[PDB]
RNA sequence: AAAAAAAAAAAA
């Protein structure tokens, strides 16, 4: 926990340090996924679309994140949202497709 | 004048003042002792209670002298009224129908209670409970109604 | 006691507040314990006034204990009124004031000139103290807002 | 309409639920009544005696009991020792 | 309304409401807390 | 512009004299200004002055009285009903999560976003089904007085830890003084001293080296008072059950 | 600290001189940690660690004979 | 009847400054300051005053009033007024209940707990355990907390973790615990020493924790039963074999094989379909 | 104890300036050896404003300071040394001194007053060093103090006694070129008179 | 570092000495989740 | 025809 504490302490001020760069978020919320904190990372990536709404890289790699651990109802509900809010982007579009 | 004058402007007192002097005194002592009253084993409020129960003994005898037994001029009591010797106010609300026994003028300042009252030690005894001694956080006044 | 109170709601209890208004470091000061008990112009400009209000209060209260005779204390008055500039620190903080001490200054010279004439000779005595209390009355007036 | 009688005077149709308020723990309207009306009605609640069906001279009588009860005042021209006057800050013997 | 267990019809009530005398001398009460921005409104499709 | 207040912390009187402060106090939970009602108690010329100790969100969130701070539909506290009916508690308890989440979903939260009833039912039904060589019986030795006159302890053996000490200590209070009594639910032991020896002597002439308290059954002895220290788990189990020997 | 530790019998007095020798114990853990510290270093690190903890040791015997 | 006794003398209760523990005394905080840290927190000094009940109880300026809280002071052995205080004197009993807002003598209680945990407590635990220490180690520890730690209130269970000097003294009533917290600090047992008792945090062991989770489940069941009718909840339960009977017959309403859902049955209403209430 | 009153004692610093211009605006002049002030006080004892405005019928001021500056001229000749007072009066670490132990039944010390004649000053002697002279008189309005009217002697007393302060000159004409129209003119050609 | 193998050591040795990491002006990331932004619900049913 | 603080003396 102490180890959880320090890692978190140091995510979320690289986020108020400086949240216009993608990186900071895509490495918090992928530490959060590895200790199977789902609403934690969740939570994260959805701050990041809160901050970077039109970012295609950011919807792929949360839909992807959302994916990989097997929930596919939220992953189908983050393609939706991710079609609705970006229909001229092809990528999306073709990986929900497929 | 309330003002010290030192002693070769201080004009005598009216004719009748000097069979009072000593009683005057007594008032002006005890209030002098309760200004040396400590406030230490008692509630900040209650600490003023005794400057207005003398203020009231004091005002009362200048105005039973006069009104009562008449043992004072007219004169004696206006310049006791003037100087200081007694609260003019609270003289003139004892001489009104239902606020003769009335302990101090704060307590029927309706403008400044929370709901526009006066204090409860204004309300008749009967009204209240039994085993309910009530004692003002103004004054101390235990019930200052006319009936009671 | 405001003052007192404000001192020591800001932890600062190494500055003194005598009676007559002056706030000096009980000991020696850091550079921090410096930056932090530095007071502003509000503060030093309230506390001089109130210096200059417990000089005449003092007067006041020296005439009445016997110590000094009425005359005495009418000189005492005139000269606090006329020495604003040296018996307290208040220029300092509002510089403006200059003005109303070199107002006193100017009534002073009026005054002294038409009061030794004749067996009048030089020295303290001179208890006219209306024209520069008057100004300092109006400076408050200004002061307030 | 819709103020008119027969506009108030239909019902709700459908059956009725098997299974509103303006605060969480009723339904509370600003309301426009006289002073003299809270206060009289808050005194007939709050006074001990209010209601009890009762004339001015037994309500004189209850009054003259109670203040025997009562310490006495005192005298007003004596102004210290035994007899000087305590007034309203006579305490009741209990 | 009904309230903590039981469901008798309590009497419907007159409240009196008054503002409290503030003492004229009182300085603000409370300290001012900087709390961070909440999200913005969710933003619209992108219609390009 | 109302507070929220429940009718056991309102006055007696139907007619309510109230006092209304705009950014009185800080809401005991959020620790946010807000609008704090007051009102003088049935406790007529002493008491204390109640108030909306918390502010109408929290009370919202809560379900519960602004003064009494307890749930508004079965009279409980808050952490004992959401302990006994696992609730979800919707809202973050941490200290700027708190102004974060009020200051985003004040407006949803008035309109009763972000109803109990039938988990009261399943904790009814779950407490419905609550699921919580022997020793030779007594001989005349254990209840009879000792030669010794300074002897008064009284052991007893076979406590469970449903029986409150209360329950011990006015069950022998109607035979005397009690001096001291020393339950120790953790080692099933308990020691009875007396101020008088007849209390004791009565206690072992009617008790007989055996007893039942709310259908728990013990086992008096006599004895010298010793202190109870660290015990091994299966010699607490062998007198827990010469405990349930006691009644053979 | 009173060098007689079996003499002493007040539970606070007792209790600050253990308190005592656990910081310094604590600060010789933390000096031996320090890798600047040689052989030499190390062994009079290590000696004033088993002292400090001697003295604790003492101070809490000293304690539960006398309160503590 | 008895009139409350005054326990201490007024000239022996003054309101003077703290032991001096710096050099300027800070009057806003009115706390010495200056000096060293070292000295900081110091010790707990022993108190001015224990309390006997059978002595120092009687009637107050309380007893008049409904409502009256008991008396701080009164419960701390030092309070000189008698029989003229506004709080109650005595001992709190069993129906001496309190809402989670306040404690026995009207303190207000908090969120959180404080760090060094004392004070007045917080109502987001009904904690009824207070935690004493510093208690002089010897082998009769455990007869002299019963016979002392028992004029406060009635006791549930005292678990005397002996050899530390530890004990954690529940009591049935929360009010009980309040006044014994509030009592027994910085009080001697039987030596001269000065008692830690403090706010009991929560037992790890977890027979104690199943032990206060069925408590607070009994609590808020008592809650439940009194807000439901008396036959609604002997359905509910069903342990009794004809409330059972009586479910399969009633829960038909003409139509067979329904047997009707708890929320239509039980169900509370002017318009609901049951004998309502 | 105080610690509830302490905020509020604070706060009511933002309403000391006020207070002092009231004190000194209210302070007695040198023929007055005490006043009495109305004061509005806060009941914990944070504020004391004096609650009075310092009226005075004009001529009555002007006689009493040119008695003053004939008294000061006076004394001033005849005093042998005069010793000025110490300022500050008081040292910075005594305590303030209680008005009940210090000064509350203290004899005053005669105040700065000349003396007047009985009869070539009679139409002012009974009332002329009073605070609010001829307040009990139908010489004013009443206790507010706001109108005065006098008659022919008192003003022409009231007169005698300003002639250190009054003006001599009685034609307008005295003032050609030397006026606030002629200093505002000059002014503005930037030259000087 | 060296803070972990003393806490290592002191634990061994039946203490169990409390560890704070709590500076004033300090935000609890573990009590829950910072700023939590629930996802929002769709047409797919997620409580499962 | 007669004008009178800060930079700047540095985070257990
Ligand atoms: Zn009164
Ligand atoms: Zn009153
Ligand atoms: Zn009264
Ligand atoms: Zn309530």
């Amino acid at each position: 926990k102490e180890y959880q504490g320090r890692k978190r302490r140091e995510f979320e001020d690289y986020i108020r340090r400086n949240r216009l760069r993608l990186q900071n978020w895509f490495q918090y919320a992928q530490w959060e996924l590895e200790q199977k904190e789902f609403a934690r990372a969740r939570s994260i990536f959805e701050r990041a679309l809160d901050v970077h709404p039109n970012n295609t890289q950011l919807w792929i790699r949360y839909i992807e994140a959302e994916l990989k651990n097997r929930n596919i109802n939220h992953a189908r509900n983050l393609l939706d949202r991710a079609v609705t809010r970006l229909p001229r982007v092809s990528k999306l579009w073709y990986k929900y497709v497929y | 004048m309330p003002a010290i004058r030192p002693a070769s402007k201080r004009k005598p007192p009216p004719d009748g003042f000097s069979d009072i002097e000593e009683d005057l005194l007594i008032f002006a002592n005890k209030m002098k002792d309760a200004q040396n009253t400590p406030t230490d084993n008692i509630p900040k409020h209650q600490a003023q209670w005794p400057i207005f129960q003398i203020a009231h003994q004091r005002s009362r005898y200048v105005y039973e002298l006069y009104y009562q037994k008449q043992a004072i001029s007219k004169q004696l009591y206006d310049w006791l009224l003037k100087n200081g010797y007694a609260d003019a106010m609270l003289i003139a609300k004892w001489k009104k129908q239902g606020y003769e026994k009335l302990c101090c003028l704060r307590c029927i300042q309706t403008k400044e209670t929370n709901f526009n009252s006066t204090c409860i030690c204004r309300v008749p005894r009967a009204q209240l409970k039994e085993d309910q001694d009530i004692q003002c956080v103004n004054c101390g006044c235990r019930g200052c109604a006319s009936t009671d | 006691n405001m003052l007192n109170l404000l001192i020591h709601r800001k932890n600062l209890t190494y500055l003194h507040l005598d009676y007559n208004f002056n706030l000096k470091p009980v000991k020696t000061l850091t550079t921090k314990e410096r930056k932090k008990s530095r007071f502003g112009n509000a503060f030093h400009l309230m506390r001089e006034i109130l210096r200059l209000t417990k000089l005449i209060v003092d007067a006041q209260v020296q005439y009445r204990l016997g110590n000094i005779d009425a005359f005495q204390l009418a000189d005492g008055i005139h000269y606090a009124f006329n020495h604003v500039g040296q018996l307290t620190g208040m220029y300092r903080y509002k510089y403006k004031l200059m003005h109303q001490i070199r107002s006193c200054k100017d009534l002073k010279h009026l005054i002294y000139y038409r009061f030794n004439t004749g067996p009048v000779g030089k020295g303290p005595g001179c208890g006219f103290w209306a024209p520069s209390w008057r100004v300092w009355l109006f400076f408050m007036r200004g002061i307030i807002p | 309409v819709p103020y008119t009688g027969e506009n108030l005077a239909r019902p709700s149709y459908g059956p009725a639920n098997p299974f509103k308020n303006n605060v969480l723990t009723g339904h509370a309207e600003e309301m426009y009544i006289s002073e003299a009306t809270f206060r009289a009605k808050h005194r007939a609640v709050e006074a001990v005696g209010g209601g009890v069906m009762r004339s001015n001279r037994e309500m004189k009588e209850v009054n003259k009991r109670l203040r025997e009860m009562r310490e006495d005042k005192g005298s007003a021209t004596i102004a210290d020792g035994e007899g000087a006057y305590i007034g309203p800050w006579a305490r009741y013997k209990r | 309304s009904a309230q903590m267990g039981n469901n008798t019809k309590k009497q419907e009530r007159i409240i009196k409401i008054v503002e409290r005398q503030r003492d004229p001398m009182e300085p603000p009460k409370f300290k001012h807390k900087k709390i961070p921005r909440g999200p913005p409104s969710p933003p619209p499709p992108v219609m390009h | 512009d109302f507070p929220s207040v429940c009718e056991n912390c309102l006055p007696e009187n139907p007619y309510v004299k109230m006092l209304k402060e705009d950014y009185g106090a800080e809401c005991k939970l959020c620790t946010r200004p807000f609008t704090v009602f007051s009102w003088a108690g049935d406790g007529r010329a002493h008491g204390r002055k109640k108030r909306t100790n918390i502010c109408l969100t929290c009370a919202r969130l809560k379900n519960a009285c602004q003064c009494c701070i307890m749930d508004l539909q079965f009279g409980l506290p808050i952490v004992i009903r959401d302990k006994a009916l696992e609730l979800i508690a919707p809202g973050p308890q941490s200290e700027i999560n708190r102004e974060y989440f009020a200051q985003n979903n004040e407006r949803a939260i008035e309109e009763g976003r972000a109803k109990t009833d039938e988990k009261a039912r399943e904790l009814l039904r779950r407490l419905a089904n609550s699921k919580p060589a022997a020793l030779p019986p007594p001989g005349p030795k254990d209840w009879l007085p000792p030669a010794d006159k300074s002897i008064m302890s009284l052991f007893i053996t076979g406590i469970e830890d449903d029986l409150p000490e209360w329950k011990i200590r006015d069950f022998f209070k109607q035979y005397g003084k009690i001096k001291s009594l020393v339950v120790s639910h953790m080692t099933h032991c308990a020691f009875v001293n007396y101020e008088t020896r007849e209390g004791a002597e009565k206690a072992a002439t009617e008790l007989k080296g055996r007893a039942v308290i709310a259908g728990c059954p013990l086992r008096i002895r006599w004895s010298i008072p010793r202190p109870i220290g660290t015990m091994n788990k299966e010699e607490r189990a062998e007198m827990l059950r010469d405990g349930r020997s006691a009644f053979p | 600290r009173p060098r007689v530790i079996t003499e002493v019998d007040s539970i606070p007095a007792c209790e600050k001189w253990r308190g005592q020798v656990l910081k310094e114990i604590s600060r010789k853990v933390s000096r031996i940690q320090d890798p600047a510290l040689s052989d030499y270093q190390i062994r009079d690190l290590n000696d004033e660690i088993n002292k400090l903890m001697r003295e604790k040791h003492m101070w809490e015997v000293q304690i539960r004979n006398l309160g503590g | 009847r008895r009139p409350a006794r005054p326990q201490i003398d007024p000239a022996l209760v003054k309101s003077e400054r703290p032991p001096q523990t710096g050099t300027v005394f800070n009057i806003w905080y009115n706390k010495w300051s200056g000096g060293d840290r070292e000295d900081k927190y110091l010790s707990q000094t022993h108190a001015k005053g224990r309390c006997n009940i059978a002595r120092d109880s009687g009637y107050t300026r309380a007893d008049s009033r409904p409502g009256s809280y008991f008396c701080l002071y009164f419960a701390r052995g030092i309070c000189p007024k008698g029989q003229d205080c506004d709080y109650l004197h005595r001992l709190p009993t069993i129906h001496d209940i309190f809402n989670p807002n306040v404690d026995c003598f009207g303190r207000d209680k908090f969120a959180d707990y404080r760090d060094d945990m004392g004070g007045v407590g917080s109502f987001n635990r009904q904690n009824r355990t207070i935690y004493v220490g510093r208690i002089h180690v010897t082998d009769d520890i455990e007869e002299i907390v019963a016979r002392h730690f028992a004029e406060w209130g009635q006791i549930e269970r005292i678990r005397v973790l002996n050899n530390r000097g530890v004990a954690f003294i529940t009591y049935t009533n929360e009010a009980n615990a309040q006044f014994a917290k509030e009592a027994m600090a910085h009080q001697s047992l039987d030596h001269n020493e000065i008692l830690n008792v403090r706010w009991a945090t929560a037992d790890p062991n977890p027979l104690a924790q199943k032990r206060e989770q069925r408590r607070i489940e009994e609590q808020a069941a008592e809650a439940i039963r009194r807000a439901l009718p008396a036959e609604f909840v002997a359905e509910i339960e069903g342990k009794d074999p004809e409330a059972r009977k009586r479910r399969k017959l009633e829960s038909s309403y003409g139509l067979e094989g329904y047997e009707a859902p708890d929320a239509v049955h039980f169900a509370r209403g002017p318009n609901a379909v049951n004998p309502r209430g | 104890k105080y610690t509830s009153d302490k905020r509020s004692y604070l706060g009511a610093l933002k309403f000391m300036p006020h207070a002092v211009l009231k004190l000194l605006e209210n302070m007695p002049m040198p023929w007055e050896a005490a006043r009495e002030v109305k004061v509005l006080y806060h009941v914990n004892g944070c504020l004391t404003l004096v609650n009075e405005i310092p009226r005075v019928i004009e001529p009555v001021f002007f006689a009493q300071w040119g008695s003053m500056w004939r008294t000061m001229r006076k004394e001033k000749s005849d005093r042998r040394l005069f010793k000025r007072m110490r300022f500050p009066p008081f040292d910075d670490e005594e305590p303030p001194l209680s008005w009940s132990e210090n000064i509350e039944d203290v004899e005053p010390l005669e105040p700065i007053q000349m003396e007047l004649d009985e009869d070539e000053d009679a139409a002012v002697y009974e009332w002329f060093y009073d605070h609010q002279p001829l307040i009990d008189t139908p010489h004013v309005n009443g206790p507010s103090y706001k109108r005065w009217n006098l008659t022919l002697p008192q003003m022409a007393n009231l007169y005698r006694l300003s002639e250190p302060l009054v003006s001599d000159v009685v034609d307008p004409n005295y003032f050609y070129l030397f006026e606030l129209k002629s200093f505002l003119t000059a002014k503005a050609l930037n030259v000087a008179l | 570092l060296a803070a972990l193998q003393k806490r290592r050591e002191l634990k061994t040795a039946g203490i169990n000495i409390k560890i704070t990491t709590r500076k004033k002006g300090q935000m609890d990331y573990n009590a829950d989740i910072p700023f939590e932004k629930k996802p929002a619900p769709g047409f797919y049913d997620t409580t499962e």
